[PDB]
């Protein structure tokens, strides 16, 4: 069976850069009556199947915008592209065909582009939740670059650590920023028993914490 | 054209067998190979094995020797595979490809994949809450609007704005799982003076529960 490794793991490039990746193959992929390497490149965007870029380890597949290129020969491949875009933003693998199929590992490839702070906003639980006797307490961190932040929630002015759930988005194609949502969940009868809310956020962009607040009577 | 079209997510017990369709159309079916790949949440594309549907003929992965089993019904273009005796390790979406063997050797068109969710824990739809802000208006020139979608199993869901025609400004969040159910949430970002005058309603589909939820943002007091 064929073993198949890709180099690096994921890389990080200004958009208009040129970025190459590393395939490697434990046996030959070179086929004998033929010249071709059975060797296939795919670009796997978030939440997509993945997209069929190159075939015989340099042919481009139709519809392939001419900045991917792919070479190389028996155990050693390359793809490269040619002033990345952001619309680059994907996991890139290679593969081989040569006997049954291998998927390398795979390369992420990362957009670099100029510090952007945050965009902070708060929400509170919505009256339908608090029906339910629950209560989430919401805070979007938008549009921000880089991707490390640290967020922080206070209620009544004191800190709190339980309940709180964060995720981030992918990179977006759009603008190369990074997004953020924190949800504070209380049960209903802690949510009323306190009145002031605060979500703060820490980022490179700025020495001091963006903060934002909601009272439970405020109108 | 080339279509391969998946069944939709499957939540299995642990134990189980599940049997996942392919069905091909738009070209000779007996052509191409049917080929499946596995891939976990967050992790790489693995190759499971392949389909040679004018023969029958099937080569596997040897790692999925004793997992899965492929399949092929000739008359209704449809490629099968099996998966046996379902473990946690199982839990991941399943694509079918196209796979032009002796011309290209490479998967040119690909189904959307199906996610199995490999648990004993039963269905639950999601709660669906709109996101709207506090009465003090904060950076008034853009509005920052969302819906947070809570305590469903199993993945996935999708969720747009306004049917798909709200689409720049939309962030959605990556699903956590906590305590045996999942929460998400999406923002929209609008022009102030748009909103609440032009309606903002979030779409979520979660179709393990057969559910959509549509859900309108409007202020509070
Ligand atoms: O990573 C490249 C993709 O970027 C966009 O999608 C990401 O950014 C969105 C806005 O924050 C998120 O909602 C989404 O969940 C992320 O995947 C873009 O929409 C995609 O088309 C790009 O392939
Ligand atoms: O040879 C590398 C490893 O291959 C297998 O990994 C496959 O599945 C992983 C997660 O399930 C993917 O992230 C990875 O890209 C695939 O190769 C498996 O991990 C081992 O058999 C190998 O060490
Ligand atoms: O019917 C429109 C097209 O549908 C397929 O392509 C879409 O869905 C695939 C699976 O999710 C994707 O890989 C592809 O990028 C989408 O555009 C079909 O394969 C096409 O031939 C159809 O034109």
């Amino acid at each position: 069976d064929i073993v198949m490794s890709q180099s690096p793991s994921s890389l990080a490039v200004s958009a208009g850069e040129k970025v190459t990746m590393s395939c490697k193959s434990s046996q030959s992929l070179l086929n004998s009556r033929t010249r071709k390497n059975y060797l296939a490149w795919y670009q796997q965007k978030p939440g997509q199947s993945p997209k069929l870029l190159i075939y015989w380890a340099s042919t481009r597949e139709s519809g392939v915008p001419d900045r991917f290129t792919g070479s190389g020969s028996g155990t050693d491949f390359t793809l490269t592209i040619s002033s990345v875009q952001a619309e680059d933003l994907a996991v890139y693998y290679c593969k081989q065909s040569f006997y049954l199929r291998t998927f390398g590992g795979g390369t992420k490839l990362d957009i670099k582009r100029a510090d952007a702070a945050p965009t902070v906003s708060i929400f509170p639980p919505s009256s339908e939740q608090l029906t339910s006797g629950g209560a989430s307490v919401v805070c979007f961190l938008n549009n921000f670059y880089p991707k490390d932040i640290n967020v922080r929630w206070k209620i009544d002015g004191s800190e709190r650590q339980n309940g709180v759930l964060n995720s981030w988005t992918d990179q977006d194609s759009k603008d190369s920023t990074y997004s953020m949502s924190s949800t504070l969940t209380l049960t209903k009868d802690e949510y009323e028993r306190h009145n002031s809310y605060t979500c703060e956020a820490t980022h490179k962009t700025s020495t001091s914490p963006i903060v934002k607040s909601f009272n439970r009577n405020e109108c | 054209q080339v279509q391969l079209q998946q069944s939709g997510p499957e939540l299995v017990k642990p134990g189980t067998s599940v049997k996942m369709p392919c069905k091909a159309s738009g070209y000779i079916f007996t052509d191409y190979v049917i080929s499946w790949v596995k891939q976990r949440t967050g992790q790489g594309l693995e190759w499971i094995g392949e389909i040679f549907p004018r023969s029958g003929s099937t080569y596997y992965n040897e790692k999925f020797k004793g997992k899965a089993t492929l399949t092929a019904d000739k008359s209704s273009n449809t490629a099968y595979m099996q998966l046996s005796s379902v473990t946690s390790e199982d839990s991941a979406v399943y694509f079918c490809a196209r796979d032009y063997y002796g011309t290209s050797f490479a998967m040119d068109y690909w189904g959307q994949g199906t996610s199995v969710t490999v648990s004993s824990a039963k269905t639950t739809p999601p709660s669906v809450y709109p996101l709207a802000p506090g009465s003090a208006a904060q950076t008034n020139s853009m509005v920052t609007l969302g819906c947070l979608v809570k305590g469903y199993f199993p993945e996935p869901v999708t969720v747009t704005w306004n049917s798909g025609s709200l689409s720049s400004g939309v962030h959605t969040f990556p699903a956590v799982l906590q305590s045996d159910l999942y929460t998400l949430s999406s923002s929209v970002t609008v022009p102030s003076s748009t909103w609440p005058s032009e309606t903002v309603t979030c779409n979520v589909a979660h179709p393990a529960s057969s559910t959509k939820v549509d859900k309108k943002i409007v202020p509070r007091d």
